[PDB]
């Protein structure tokens, strides 16, 4: 479910940008956000602490 | 509600402990016993129960000491602890002060014993009430013990199953037995009358009656059987 | 499941440990950066009223002269546990080893006090994750994070508290394998100014180092053969200096 | 029902914690005891979990507590392990007191004793282990077989089976066995044990393990080869 | 609530939890004791759940002295602790007075361990954490009261009896004892009486593997019978009922 | 005899330039009975050597006790204890039981792998740091050794000259010590390696 | 509401401990206890209800003495108030051994308040449910406190608790108005009785017995003693005269 | 329902708390021992990592309990920490009393009791630690065991605990050789660790290694923990890097 | 989906930036005085919502008309804030998790 | 939903609901305290609210003498007030004979605060609902005010206030220190520093005070005494007169 939402976020960053082309910098931000958010469901780096 | 039983350590909203009242109930369900006194004697007369007619009744008077004694009404395991505790104190008094234990000081020690279970988590307030008599240096006394731990001096009282009938007898005949002194037979006879009235759907048997007596020149003596057959 | 220290979960772990972790995240932001001749440790102070004295809060407390600490998590838990930490350090490892203990060893004692406060049910573990940095003559400058889960980890640069997640990428980006202490002190303030703005100033940000031996702090002289405190707390005036040149 | 806790009794009068303790026994390997007249044989299923499991250093299901009493178990393997060690400190201690080796009758009481104690209390769970204790007395040469159960109740049986489909072996045993004449030759008695154990393994001759106690502090563990010959006699006749 | 407590009273004034323990006593095997003026005869039923069960190396009549015996039913587990304590009490009495222990007095000691339920209650320091699921028929002879039979109840205290049945078959056994008892009995009569009542309240066949008598006869001491003795009395019984 | 040293034994530790040595006699005695010719006084844990003089039962007991204490350290820090640190460890073990106390006189010897610097120490019954780096002697010939050592002592001898100096001191002393006289083992200790050389000497 | 009782250390969201408030409600059902402090003394009077007319009269007291100079009367449960006075006698006695003087009234106030507070602080005890009015005379003159089951205390010129606190606080409120001066202990004996008589219209179902005690510096030599005989009868006549 | 304290059983004679404690294990990284007659390799994987987690200064999933027995850890490292201290203290107690470095069996059996003990008695939590015990004792030679958190033990020729227990076990037994080499045993551990672990490249820094050998110089027993650079080189040889 | 794709949350805990903005914009539509400090009511309580900012100002002019005054003083502002300050425990001023 | 019926069991936000309901029990006597620093004194003035006329007012207090140089002002309830006061006294005693010198304001406040943490650490006691503020002039720190909270959090202060109407007190104080540009009051005898605390409290609350309605404790250099109602009265007409 993560990977269809990466594409939704990138295309909304790309709207702000106002280009036919979708740059890869938008796909750098989309991953950094989906990834950060799932580490808050794990309450920090709890795998490390167990 | 009734979710304020289940703990003896929680006060209810009304400010009762349900647990101590439920101890008062356990008494009614066991046997009846009657206390009464004069000024020269204190006498206890108790209805003894059996479970079947091969069973030979159950003793409900325990001699505490030769100038003290008690009856029980309610649970029998609860009774054993208190009659044992009470004896420690009477022996202590003989060993340390060479002195007969005073009924009133006895009762407040018993009060204490009870309040120990009441504060504590764990344990129960005792499921038995005792009617305590003695004759000390200040003559005869009779106390009424409760699960709450209240000891109250009375000329006559009764606790247990259908005890209103005995308390009714007692009320009417309060002054008659107070004024009689010197005749041990009459106080014995009067207590007999009270416990007859307490009964409903039963009759007196020679092995129902138990007579317990202490006086001015009467040692503690426990009568049963053919000793309560002069005064049946 | 989640909700006793005693109960294991279907996928395991105790939940009280996870909830204590949550507490840390509601904390203030403390962060450490290892340089090649130091460790700088930094945190901020808040107190609500401005009528509060800020120099009375303890949050940069030396455990030993060799080893400083900060926290993120519960304020009360800190003072008690700093107190306990010190006490254990002399009993097990200054009456025996004959000097103030190793950075690695002392971090293990701290974890062991936590661990006892997890084993005994109805007794919560400490609200704090500390950063404990120190120096020893064997393993050099060192930095650790000791979690309220009673486990400790060694680290190169790390941050903990509410603002941790924002700070860590700054740390990834800005850390280099060879740094001096003075480039670390400036990187430390810079990152910590992300955590808050409108109130950041040299008298309300508390920052210290565990750097080089200072005989200035030793307080007795004419003994060359021992070293002086590695620890140095920088005053309010120093913190302002560094904030102007940045 | 009243499994929320151990100390509370039950309208039904059965402490649930003990009943479930029994249920746990069925998890573990089958063990069977059969007495002779000059032997007791104590055999157990030695169930192999994987082929990477050593036979070099891996524990046998049968443990000697002392040098003439033998013990097998069925149950929670974790739990058995401290039960066997506790049994043993006392057992040896029996000689400290009396300067007599351990009597089988004193020993069953003791093993039932540690167990009874755990049940009586509330701040421990019972052992989930029923044991068979086989042996002879030091003084005498009549074969003795005992059982302990979780509950803290002990019995003597002529032959008895516990763990892993115990019922089916129990019935098997009744039909084969004779109480008028128990087998008076060590070999034939062994053979009865092997036949039982065959059933629960379904197929194996490397997963049947036989141990024997004989009088005068003879305890031996049987060769894997020696058991296969007995299996050979049982497959041919069938 | 009242029943899932352990020192929690119900609105009728019954400690429910403790009430429930009486049904533990009953689950076990029937034992019927009958006191006589010649001695007390104690019989049991012993269950065989297999032919393979050695019913004759297990017992539920036990020796406590040389003139005190005890029958039991309930948890043999709790019978081990109850019987062990009682054995200690007899022996320590013997230590202290070099004199016979009275039947009743051994019973007071067995009821003291029973009192203990608690974890906060006062009287004696509570160390035992639940009721005992086990009863006793206590038999002995002192010479200053004669042969006596008392019944220990772990949920109550000591009751004097001329006869009691405890176990599964207790309720129906008790009627028969209300019907047939006498003070005109000899021990010989008394033995065939335990057996005549026992069989009717038995569901297993009346045989010697599932039975076992013992007596307290002061003269002979505590004596557990033979299997050969018990088999005789089964025959004598069979002869009697055919005649009858 | 005396109650803290019936069973004798002697240990002598010196400093040379970036080397230590330590040596001991091998006689065990019990009153006037010479019991065993082989029985070492000196034991080692990692690269630190220790002799323990005194009542013979406590030498053996602390040998075991110190091994337990050292090895707990080594495994946990992942590195050897140093002979500076190790000094204060003896001092606490001895002082724990001030009342009913160990009857020993241990003498450390050793060379740091972080300075390359010889460290010797002495302790009494309930322990003390005696932090001279002159030379340190203990045993029943304590009196005898302090003088013999002093006479010979020049600081900063070469290792092989140091072997001459300590072996000679020990041998003269031993003949004239009642509770030691048999055998000798001399440790010549360097950073790189540790050479153990038994003497050949007279028996009594 | 619901929740945060069932425990006696659990805070409510309002900021309270519910169960501790329910304590005060039990004290309200208890019989009326008042103290009137006087200028050279204190007077304690109490309303002792008659269970039935079979009670022995003037032989049961809710007044108890502490050391030899400190009066205490409790309202609430009768035995709880007893239990709290016994602890108090031991504490007054330890003070007395230690320093070789009788207690100050402020001293006792501190000590008692710690023992009530101790049972509100822990999870395995039920907090007390009694108020106890106490006081006496010392060097520093007369003093009166009333200790609530919450473990709260202050000095009072005059204090009332029990079923009759509604009437009693009002009568005392007139008493300060009519006498801000102090009122002698003698005239307060006669006063003590009237106050109870009007507070007995809150427990009108039953009959009562009036017991007065006092402790006065100059008419009792600093010592507590029961008021009886002629002093006690005069107070009865006073209360009877003005009630009609 | 029965997911509470430890005295209580489930009516199926299951203590839920031992069952859950097992499941704790596969939320910390894979840990593998493979036994060979030339030596035992112990190999382990890190539960998680970041680019500024220091892990080249210390081990923390390979502890020496003594000088001939060492352990790999999988599971909660907090639970592990107390049990490692208790094991190690006992290891030296045995040394003091008998003058022999503790047998592998006595040490596993001790710790099996201790784990069991925290479940059986009181209100204390069970432990959720799997230790692969790899030892030498001069009785049985080379020895591998592993202990459950349940508080029992079994001897092995190969075992895998930690995350991905089923797969890691399967690949191990597929290519296992009865006599093996020490060198091959190291190779088979990297081969398995690659496919089980969801890290893209298998880096030296995600590995800890120790080997216990008597064949690296006989007469003596040598415990060789691999340093980062030794680990880093052996990946090259097997061509993962 | 096809119906709602956006599930735009609306919180009640908010932050210090957005409490400050809602206050100055409500205080740009009605009178003020120089003594009336609005940036000291976003720190005392911390779980305030937008409707309650419309309660606070309304009630500010109800203290102001009690006096009979045309402007809103710091005495008016504080009294009206203490009414409907909210009892919430999700606040920070009573904390120690810092 | 679990998580104030227990002392130790956390919420899913990492807060302890029960511990915070103690920060909210300090309103139960509904008094306000102010303590400020002068330049040779520390002043604490808190309400004395004597509600009833059946009470004698001179035993009503919240200011406790802890030690020769140490007072403590209580906001919150009486039962816990007394427990706080004995422990601080008990510790004051312990410190002097063990370590052979007087007890500073820090040393006491830190020790009580750690003690509060212990009481929250176990589930075998509860937190108390009382806020403690210690007042002293310290031997080398001079004027010191340390507030010890129910969790065990402490921070020092120039000025602190406590109670229901504390917020109203807090703005008045802030404006004073802002304008003055010092962390002190420069009045050079304690009789006018006391007047200053009365002055700010009348304005904040909007209430007059009288002799019975105030309590004033004064920490002076090397000595401590709590002022009678008639000395407070002298102060009160000093305010009124300028």
């Amino acid at each position: 479910a993560d990977v269809k939402g990466v594409c939704t976020e990138a295309g909304m960053y790309a709207l702000r940008e106002r280009r036919i082309h979708v740059t890869q910098e938008d796909f750098e931000l989309a991953v950094g956000k989906v990834m950060n958010k799932n580490q808050e469901t794990a309450i920090s780096v709890a795998k490390l602490f167990k | 509600r009734n979710n304020y039983d289940g703990d003896t350590v929680t006060f209810s909203p009304t400010g009762r402990l349900f647990q101590v009242e439920y101890a008062l109930e356990a008494i009614k369900q066991g046997s009846v016993t009657v206390g009464l006194r004069s000024n020269t004697h204190a006498v206890l007369v108790a209805l003894k129960r059996n479970a079947d007619e091969l069973s030979s009744y159950q003793k409900k008077i325990i001699k505490c000491d030769e100038h003290m004694g008690l009856s029980l009404a309610g649970l029998a395991p609860d009774a054993r602890v208190l009659s044992n505790y009470l004896r420690q104190q009477c022996n202590y008094s003989s060993l340390v002060f060479n002195r007969k234990l005073a009924v009133e000081r006895a009762g407040h020690l018993l009060c204490d014993k009870a309040q120990k279970n009441t504060q504590s988590y764990g344990g129960r307030p005792y499921g038995v009430g005792l009617l305590i008599i003695g004759y000390d240096k200040s003559g005869a006394h009779l106390l009424e013990f409760q699960p709450s731990g209240n000891v109250t001096e009375l000329y006559g009282t009764a606790i247990g199953a259908r005890s209103q009938g005995a308390k009714t007898y007692l009320e009417r005949t309060l002054d008659t037995f107070i004024k009689i002194d010197g005749n041990p037979d009459e106080l014995i006879k009067a207590g007999v009358e009270a416990i007859s009235q307490s009964l409903r759907d039963e009759s007196l048997t020679v092995d129902n009656l138990s007579i317990a007596i202490v006086g001015k020149d009467t040692p503690f003596t426990i009568y049963d059987g053919e000793a309560v057959a002069k005064y049946i | 499941y989640s909700f006793s220290l005693t109960t294991f979960s279907p996928s395991g772990k105790l939940g009280q440990i996870d909830y204590a972790l949550t507490a840390v995240k509601q904390g203030v932001t403390s962060l450490g950066i290892k340089a090649t001749n130091g460790v700088v440790i930094a945190t901020e102070k808040k107190s609500s009223s401005p009528l509060a004295m800020s120099e009375t809060l303890s949050k940069v407390s030396l455990l030993t002269p060799d080893i400083g600490a900060v926290y993120s998590g519960m304020g009360p838990d800190y003072r008690v546990l700093v107190d306990k930490s010190r006490k254990v350090a002399h009993t097990s490892y200054k009456r025996i080893y004959g000097e103030y203990p190793p950075t690695k060893l002392l971090v293990s004692e701290v974890a062991k006090i936590m661990q006892e406060a997890t084993q005994s049910g109805g007794v919560r573990p400490f609200g704090v994750s500390l950063l404990i940095a120190g120096h020893d003559e064997f393993n050099g400058f060192s930095l650790y994070q000791v979690d309220p889960s009673g486990s400790y980890f060694p680290w190169k640069a790390t941050a903990i508290g509410k603002g941790s997640v924002a700070a860590k990428t700054f740390l990834e980006k800005r850390w280099n394998d060879e740094l001096e202490l003075e480039d670390a002190i400036h990187i430390a303030l810079l990152t910590l100014k992300e955590s808050v703005e409108g109130e950041f100033n040299g008298d309300t940000i508390e920052l210290a180092i565990i750097g080089d031996e200072n005989p200035d702090l030793l307080g007795y002289t004419g003994i060359p053969t021992d070293k002086g405190p590695r620890f140095r707390k920088l005053t309010s005036q120093e913190i302002n200096d560094r904030l102007e040149a940045l | 029902g009243y499994d929320r806790a151990l100390s509370i009794f039950s309208p039904d009068g059965h402490i649930f914690q003990v009943e479930y303790a029994l249920e746990a026994v069925k998890r573990g390997t089958c063990a069977v005891g059969v007495k002779g007249k000059n032997c007791v044989v104590l055999g157990c299923e030695r169930r192999s979990t994987l082929k990477l499991q050593d036979t070099r250093i891996t524990p046998s299901k049968v443990s000697k507590i002392d040098s003439h009493v033998v013990l097998s178990f069925s149950g929670l393997n974790a739990d058995s392990r401290i039960l066997i060690e506790k049994a043993r400190v006392e057992a040896q201690s029996h000689r400290l007191t009396l300067e007599d080796p351990v009597t089988v009758e004193y020993l069953t009481r003791y093993v039932a004793g540690v167990q009874q104690r755990y049940t009586q209390s509330g701040g421990v769970r019972p052992f989930g282990v029923s044991t068979l204790i086989a042996g002879f007395d030091p003084r005498d040469d009549e074969p003795k077989l005992y059982q302990t159960e979780p509950s803290g109740i002990y019995s003597s049986w002529s032959a008895q089976t516990i763990g892993r489909n115990s019922k089916t072996v129990r019935e098997f045993l009744e039909k084969n066995y004779d109480r008028k004449e128990p087998p008076a030759t060590v070999e034939e008695c062994v053979k009865l044990t092997v036949r039982s154990l065959l059933e629960v393994v379904q197929t194996g001759a490397k997963n049947i393990e036989i141990t024997v106690v004989k009088p005068d502090s003879d305890i031996v563990a049987l060769s894997s080869e020696e058991i296969n010959q007995y299996v050979t006699q049982i497959e041919q006749e069938k | 609530e009242y029943d899932r407590g352990v020192s929690t009273f119900s609105p009728e004034g019954r400690l429910f939890q403790v009430e429930y323990s009486l049904e533990a006593i009953k689950l076990g095997s029937t034992a019927i004791g009958i006191a006589t003026k010649e001695g007390v005869v104690l019989g049991v039923e012993k269950r065989a759940t297999s032919p393979l069960l050695e019913s004759d190396s297990i017992e539920k009549i036990v020796e406590i002295d040389r003139h005190i015996g005890c029958a039991m039913s309930g948890l043999t587990a709790d019978a081990r602790s109850m019987i062990e304590h009682a054995r200690t009490a007899a022996v320590t009495h013997n230590l202290y007075y070099d004199e016979d222990i009275n039947v009743e007095s051994l019973t007071q000691s067995v009821c003291d361990l029973a009192l203990r339920f608690g974890e906060g209650a006062s009287g004696e320091e509570r160390l035992m954490s639940r009721p005992f699921g086990v009863a006793l028929l206590i038999a002995g002879h002192d010479a200053d009261d004669g042969y006596q039979l008392f019944h220990a109840e772990p949920s109550g205290t000591f009751y004097r009896y001329n006869a009691k049945a405890i176990g599964s078959g207790s309720e129906g056994a008790q009627a028969e004892l209300l019907n047939e008892w006498h003070s005109s009995l000899t021990l010989k009569e008394a033995e065939l009486l335990v057996l005549k009542i026992l069989k009717q309240v038995m569901e297993e066949k009346l045989d010697e593997n599932n039975a076992q008598l013992s007596c307290i006869t002061k003269q002979d001491g505590f004596k557990i019978y033979d299997n050969e003795k018990t088999a005789e009395l089964i025959k004598e019984l069979k002869e009697k009922e055919a005649a009858e | 005899s005396d109650p803290s040293s019936i069973n004798g034994g002697i240990v002598v530790a010196m400093t040379g330039k970036d080397c230590v040595a330590i040596a001991c006699d091998l006689r065990l005695g019990s009153q006037s009975l010479g019991v065993s010719n082989k029985f070492e006084k000196i034991f080692h844990y990692g690269h630190v050597f220790l002799g323990i003089t005194g009542l013979a039962t406590d030498v053996t007991t602390l040998n075991e006790m110190f091994r337990y204490k050292t090895n707990l350290y080594k495994l946990k820090e992942e590195r050897a204890i140093e002979p500076e640190t190790f000094t204060q460890l003896v001092s606490s073990s001895l002082y724990e039981r001030r009342f009913g106390p160990y009857f020993v006189g241990p003498v450390v010897a050793g060379i740091n792998s972080k300075s390359g610097k010889p460290f010797i120490a002495g302790f009494d019954l309930i322990g003390c740091i005696d932090e001279a780096k002159d030379f340190i002697v203990s045993g029943t010939a304590s009196d005898q050794l302090f003088g013999m050592c002093e006479s010979l002592y020049e600081p900063n001898l070469e290792p092989e000259d140091l072997f001459e100096t300590i072996s000679q001191a020990l041998l003269n002393a031993a003949d004239r010590d009642a509770l030691s006289g048999w055998g000798a083992v001399v440790y010549i200790i360097k950073k790189d390696e540790v050479v153990k050389r038994y003497l050949k000497m007279r028996q009594d | 509401g619901t929740g945060y009782d069932l425990s006696n250390s659990v805070f409510s969201p309002d900021g309270r401990n519910f169960q501790v408030e329910y304590a005060v409600k039990a004290v309200e059902n208890g019989t009326t206890s008042i103290g009137i402090k006087c200028n050279d003394g204190v007077v304690f009077a109490v309303e002792k209800l008659i269970t039935s007319k079979l009670l022995v009269p003037q032989k049961n007291v809710k007044i108890q003495v502490v050391d030899r100079h400190i009066g205490c009367v409790y309202s609430g449960l009768i035995p709880d108030g007893r239990h709290l006075v016994n602890r108090g006698r031991e504490e007054a006695a330890s003070f007395k051994k230690l320093y070789k003087t009788p207690i100050p009234i402020p001293a006792f106030a501190d000590r008692l308040g710690q023992y009530v507070q101790a049972h509100t602080l822990y999870n395995s005890v039920r907090p007390f449910g009694v108020s106890t009015i106490f006081g006496g005379v010392d060097k520093n003159g007369a003093h009166l406190y009333m200790l609530e089951p919450s473990g709260s205390y202050w000095g009072y010129k005059g204090a009332a608790t029990g079923k009759g606190r509604q009437s009693a606080k009002a009568e005392l409120e007139k008493l300060v108005d009519h006498h801000p001066e102090g009122l002698s202990a003698r005239e307060a004996v006669k006063q003590a009785a009237k106050i109870i008589y009007l507070a007995h219209e809150d427990n009108k179902e039953k009959d009562f017995e009036l017991e007065i005690s006092w402790c006065s510096l100059s008419e009792t030599n600093g010592l507590h003693k029961f008021v009886k005989g002629d002093l006690l009868q005069e107070a009865i006549d006073f209360a009877q005269k003005e009630i009609n | 329902r029965y997911d509470s304290r430890t005295t209580i059983f489930s009516p199926e004679g299951r203590l839920y708390q031992v069952e859950y404690a097992l499941e704790s294990i596969s939320h910390a990284g894979t840990a593998i021992g493979i036994m060979a007659s030339d030596g035992i390799v112990l190999a382990a994987e890190r539960k998680v990592t970041s680019t500024l987690l220091e892990q080249d200064t210390s081990t923390e999933k390979l502890y020496k309990l003594n000088d001939k027995i060492a352990v790999a850890v999988a599971g909660l490292t907090a639970d592990a920490e107390i049990l490692i201290n208790t094991a190690r203290i006992h290891a030296q107690n045995y040394l003091k009393t008998y003058n022999e470095d503790i047998p592998v069996e006595i040490l596993v059996r001790r710790l099996s009791d201790i784990k069991q003990g925290y479940t059986q008695h009181g209100g204390l939590r069970p432990f959720g630690v799997s230790f692969i015990y790899a030892g030498y004792d001069d009785r049985y030679g080379y020895q591998l065991y592993t202990s459950n958190p349940s508080g029992n033990y079994t001897g092995w020729k190969a075992i895998s605990v930690g995350a991905n227990t089923s797969a890691a076990q399967t690949l191990l037994q597929m290519d296992y050789k009865d006599d093996m080499k020490v060198d091959d045993a190291i190779e088979l551990a990297l081969k398995t660790l690659s496919k089980t672990t969801d890290s893209s490249a298998l880096t030296y820094d995600r590995l800890e290694f120790a080997t216990i050998r008597k064949g690296a110089n006989d007469g003596e027993v040598y415990q060789k923990i691999f340093k980062p650079q030794e680990i880093k080189d052996i990946l090259v040889k097997t061509g993962i890097t | 989906p096809g119906r709602l794709d956006r599930k735009i949350e609306f919180p009640s805990l908010r932050d210090r930036r957005e409490r400050r903005l809602i206050f100055g914009t409500i205080a740009s539509k009605m009178s003020l005085a120089p003594e009336a400090d609005l940036d000291s009511l976003i720190i005392r309580n911390d779980s305030l919502s937008g409707a309650v900012i419309a309660a606070i100002m309304q009630e500010a002019g109800l203290r102001a008309v009690r006096k009979n005054r045309y402007v809103i003083l710091q005495s008016d502002l504080e009294e009206a804030y203490a009414t409907q300050v909210k009892t919430d425990n999700t606040v920070d001023k009573f904390d120690f998790y810092k | 939903a679990g998580y104030d019926r227990h002392i130790t069991i956390f919420s899913p936000e990492g807060r302890l609901y029960q511990v915070e309901y103690a920060f909210k029990a300090t309103n139960q006597t509904n008094i306000n305290s102010l303590a400020v620093r002068g330049k040779d004194c520390t002043v604490v003035i808190s309400q004395k609210k004597v509600p009833d006329k059946l009470l004698d007012p001179t035993t009503v207090s919240y200011i406790f003498c802890i030690s020769r140089t140490i007072g403590m002002v209580v906001n919150g309830p009486i039962p816990d007030a007394r427990n706080a006061a004995l422990r601080a006294k008990a510790e004051a005693a312990e410190f002097r004979y063990k370590y052979g010198y007087d007890m500073p304001c820090d040393v006491l406040a830190k020790r009580m605060a750690n003690l509060s943490q212990i009481y929250t650490q176990r589930a075998y006691m509860r937190p108390l609902g009382v806020i403690l503020t210690f007042v002293s002039v310290d031997e080398e720190l001079g004027p010191s005010i340390y507030k010890t909270d129910p969790a065990g959090y402490y921070v020092g202060y120039k000025a602190t206030a406590t109670g229901p109407k504390q917020q109203e007190i807090t703005t008045n104080l802030e404006n004073h220190f802002k304008k003055s540009k010092i962390d002190h009051i420069n009045e050079e005898s304690w009789e006018k520093v006391v007047e200053f605390a009365i002055t700010h409290m009348i304005d904040a609350l909007g209430t007059e005070f009288s002799k019975n309605d105030l309590e004033v404790g004064v920490a002076t250099k090397d000595k401590f005494f709590t002022l009678s109602a008639e000395n407070i009265e002298e102060r009160l007409v000093a305010i009124a007169e300028q």
